Parts: structure tokens; C-alpha cells; sequence
């Protein structure tokens, strides 16, 4: 049962290391989020290595998928924590960092934070299950590829198709109507992720001007991803073309 | 090797 493997390989939740004694400036909050994103990225690698089928993909493709999907996996997991721990009332970044209205404003990402809150509110509406969540998170890892395709495109397509089949088998437990609600939710991630990345690329490019710090893991990923996304080399994969 | 390459190959 590959879904039972997914449930068991879910990473431990990470602390932000948020310093509530320091002023709650945009520089301090965003730097904490970036430190958090770096720690989460290590967890994504550990998880992806043991993800059924991932090892079949060549190293270049594994790197491409992780770099293209990092914001998608991260934002989808933030929505899950917000839903599980607060019934989507707040943004649960970490046990030590839960955003209220104050923090949404202070972060200088108010509108993006409300966009994220809208996704977590969809989890409540649909009553998303952990089983559905874990399959969908794998689909997000496989949702953005290069415009000219991957090195082993057929191997990737076989893995993606297999996980789509798993999601269809799973919706029978809570069925065509549910399947399309879940694929609609997955497609909706691309637009929010595009806006999150646009802000991340901005603070990255004007880093010391805005005092926003980035850990080494994020510097490396963004340095590679930013020219590729901006030159139109990233190809978001949609279940239903808008 | 990049940090991502290092982590994926270890
Ligand atoms: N790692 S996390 O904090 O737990 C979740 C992720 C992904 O979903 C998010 C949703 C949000 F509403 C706000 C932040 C994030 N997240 C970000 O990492 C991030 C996004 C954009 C950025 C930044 C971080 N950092 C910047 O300097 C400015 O642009």
C-alpha cells in the first residue's frame, strides 16, 4: 500500500526558531520564514529519497523537481498544519510561530497570507483527509517540469500517472465529484505559488536593502530556479487547463 | 557538488 508508506514517511514538524523578544519587523519575520523554509527543504530531500518511485528518476530530474516544487510543497504543508492544528483559523507556520492579523501585516505579505488562508479554508470545506493530503503532496512534487521536458520524461510520466491512479482509488473512501474537487484544488496551487515566488524573488534580489536573510539551501535553490522561472522555462502541469 | 546534490546522493 503506497499510501500507507506516505503516511509513515511524513516528516516531524519543525520549529521556526522565532525570537519574540526581537522587534516584529518585516526583516525579522521574513528571515525567520526563510530559516524555516531551509529546514523544511532538508526534510523534503529526506522524504523524496524514500518516496516510492522517486529513486527511479535520474539525479538531474530529482533536483529539477525539488527546485521547481519547493514553494508548492511548502505552501500546501502550511495549509495542512493550519487546518489540522487551528481548523484553518490561523496560519500555523510552526508550533512557535502562528500568525494572527498582526503578524500577517508585519510580514509585509498580508495579501499573500490571506491567499494562503483561502486554501486552508478549502481544506475545511472539503474535510480533506490525511490520506488525500499525502497523495496530493506527491502530485505537487510532480507538478512543475522544464518546458523542454525532463531527462527521463517517460519515467516521470509513469510515476505521476501512478500517483493520479492512487488519488482516484482513495476518493472512493469519502466519488467522481470528490476527485474533481481535489484536482481543482491542486490546480489552484499554481496561481498562489506564482505570487509567493514573485515576492520571494523580489526580496532575494533586494536582500540587504530590505535586511531579509536567506539560508544556504535557499540561496542555492533560488539562484538556480529564479532565472528559469523568469525566462519561462518552468512548465506548470494542470489537470484542467484554465 | 551543490547542497541539493550532496543530500540526494548521501
Ligand atoms: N516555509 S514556510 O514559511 O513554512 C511556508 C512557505 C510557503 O508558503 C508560504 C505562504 C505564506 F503566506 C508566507 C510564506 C510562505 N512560505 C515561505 O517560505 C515564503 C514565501 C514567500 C517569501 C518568503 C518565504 N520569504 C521572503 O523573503 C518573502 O517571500
Amino acid at each position: 500500500s503506497p499510501v500507507m508508506v506516505l503516511e509513515n514517511i511524513e516528516p516531524e514538524i519543525v520549529y521556526a526558531g522565532y525570537d519574540s523578544s526581537k522587534p516584529d519587523t518585516a526583516e525579522n519575520l521574513l528571515s525567520t520564514l526563510n530559516r524555516l523554509a531551509g529546514k523544511q527543504m532538508i526534510q523534503v530531500v529526506k522524504w523524496a529519497k524514500v518516496l516510492p518511485g522517486f529513486k527511479n528518476l535520474p539525479l538531474e530530474d530529482q533536483i529539477t523537481l525539488i527546485q521547481y516544487s519547493w514553494m508548492s510543497l511548502s505552501s500546501f504543508a502550511l495549509s495542512w498544519r493550519s487546518y489540522k492544528h487551528t481548523n484553518s483559523q490561523f496560519l500555523y507556520f510552526a508550533p512557535d510561530l502562528v500568525f494572527n492579523e498582526e503578524k500577517m501585516h508585519q510580514s509585509a505579505m498580508y495579501e499573500l497570507c490571506q491567499g494562503m488562508h483561502q486554501i486552508s479554508l478549502q481544506f475545511v470545506r472539503l474535510q480533506l483527509t490525511f490520506e488525500e493530503y499525502t497523495i496530493m503532496k506527491v502530485l505537487l512534487l510532480l507538478s512543475t517540469i522544464p518546458k523542454d521536458g525532463l531527462k527521463s520524461q517517460a519515467a516521470f510520466e509513469e510515476m505521476r500517472t501512478n500517483y493520479i491512479k492512487e488519488l482516484r482509488k482513495m476518493v472512493t473512501k469519502s466519488s467522481w465529484q470528490r476527485f474533481y474537487q481535489l484536482t481543482k484544488l491542486l490546480d489552484s496551487m499554481h496561481d498562489l505559488v506564482s505570487d509567493l515566488l514573485e515576492f520571494c524573488f523580489y526580496t532575494f534580489r533586494e536582500s540587504h536593502a530590505l535586511k531579509v536573510e536567506f539560508p544556504a539551501m535557499l540561496v542555492e535553490i533560488i539562484s538556480d530556479q529564479l532565472p528559469k522561472v523568469e525566462s519561462g522555462n518552468a512548465k506548470p502541469l494542470y489537470f484542467h487547463r484554465k | 557538488k551543490s547542497l541539493l546534490q550532496q543530500l540526494l546522493t548521501e
